[PDB]
């Protein structure tokens, strides 16, 4: 929910 | 008897940390410089650090078995609420009581309670967050039982903001009674005395330590000056 950078360290 | 799944579990989650946390930390130099004379004269330095340790943690978590079956929302969820209170746990291997600091390897890298009250923050976190750090350090966990706690902290389905708890619950009974029968198993006595229900008690510790922390960060980050000085990340995952 607009968590660009989590997200993307997450993948 | 610890199952041989319960072994594998073990297994991973220790790799998972040898490759998350650099005993050396030699990636200190690329933090902005601490500066120890001012006010806020830390925190550039700290939240650079921070901010490099929530990426470790989330590196972390993603090798937590089932960790991956959860949604994005809930991994983000659980990672946003857990992250600071990982990195207290996971600052413990740095912190010594022979001076009641954590020791990062070099005078420039070993922090203190006026170094963290530098960056912003007051007694009301730091006093319970070190009397945290020695209770710790007395439980003389093996680093088995340390990585298992990071892995259960992080998997709480009472987390704020959880779609699937079933889930998370399910994935953190297997870590608890992984945990449980590790302790039984290996762990000899006296040391095994309580030690599960003691670590279970610094897990609420810990929520409490979220709390004030996230007090203190509100009442930071509301500067727009001392936010500024924050990293992307950090706002992104503490708020903004
Ligand atoms: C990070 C790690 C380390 C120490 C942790 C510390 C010492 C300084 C003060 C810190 C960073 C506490 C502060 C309350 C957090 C302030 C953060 C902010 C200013 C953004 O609100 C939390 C844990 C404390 C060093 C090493 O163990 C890696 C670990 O991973």
């Amino acid at each position: 929910k607009n968590h660009p950078m989590l997200m993307n360290l997450l993948k | 008897k610890l199952s041989e799944e319960q072994q594998h579990i073990i297994a991973i989650l220790l790799d998972a940390h040898h490759k998350t946390y650099d005993p050396t930390y030699a990636d200190f130099r690329d933090f902005r410089p601490p500066v120890r004379m001012s006010p806020l004269s830390m925190l550039p330095h700290l939240a650079d650090l921070v901010s490099y340790s929530i990426q470790k943690v989330i590196g972390f978590a993603k090798m937590i078995p089932g960790f991956r079956d959860l949604t994005s929302d809930d991994q983000i969820v659980l990672l946003k609420s857990s992250a600071i209170e990982v990195i207290m746990l996971r600052s413990n291997q740095s912190f010594t009581m022979d001076d009641m600091s954590w020791d990062c390897g070099s005078q420039d890298y070993k922090y203190d309670v006026t170094d963290v009250s530098k960056a912003g923050h007051t007694l009301e976190l730091i006093e319970p967050l070190i009397k945290f750090q020695v209770g710790l350090k007395k439980l003389n966990l093996h680093e088995e039982e340390h990585v298992l706690l990071m892995a259960i902290c992080i998997v709480s389905p009472d987390r704020p903001g959880v779609q699937d708890a079933k889930l998370v619950e399910a994935i953190q009974d297997r870590l608890s009674n992984t945990l449980q029968t590790y302790i039984r198993c290996r762990h000899p006595p006296p040391g095994s005395h309580q030690l599960y229900a003691k670590m279970i008690q610094k897990l609420a510790d810990l929520r409490s330590l979220n709390e004030e922390h996230s007090k203190q960060y509100r009442s930071l980050s509301f500067q727009p000056e001392n936010s500024m000085k924050l990293t992307p990340l950090v706002l992104e995952v503490f708020g903004n």
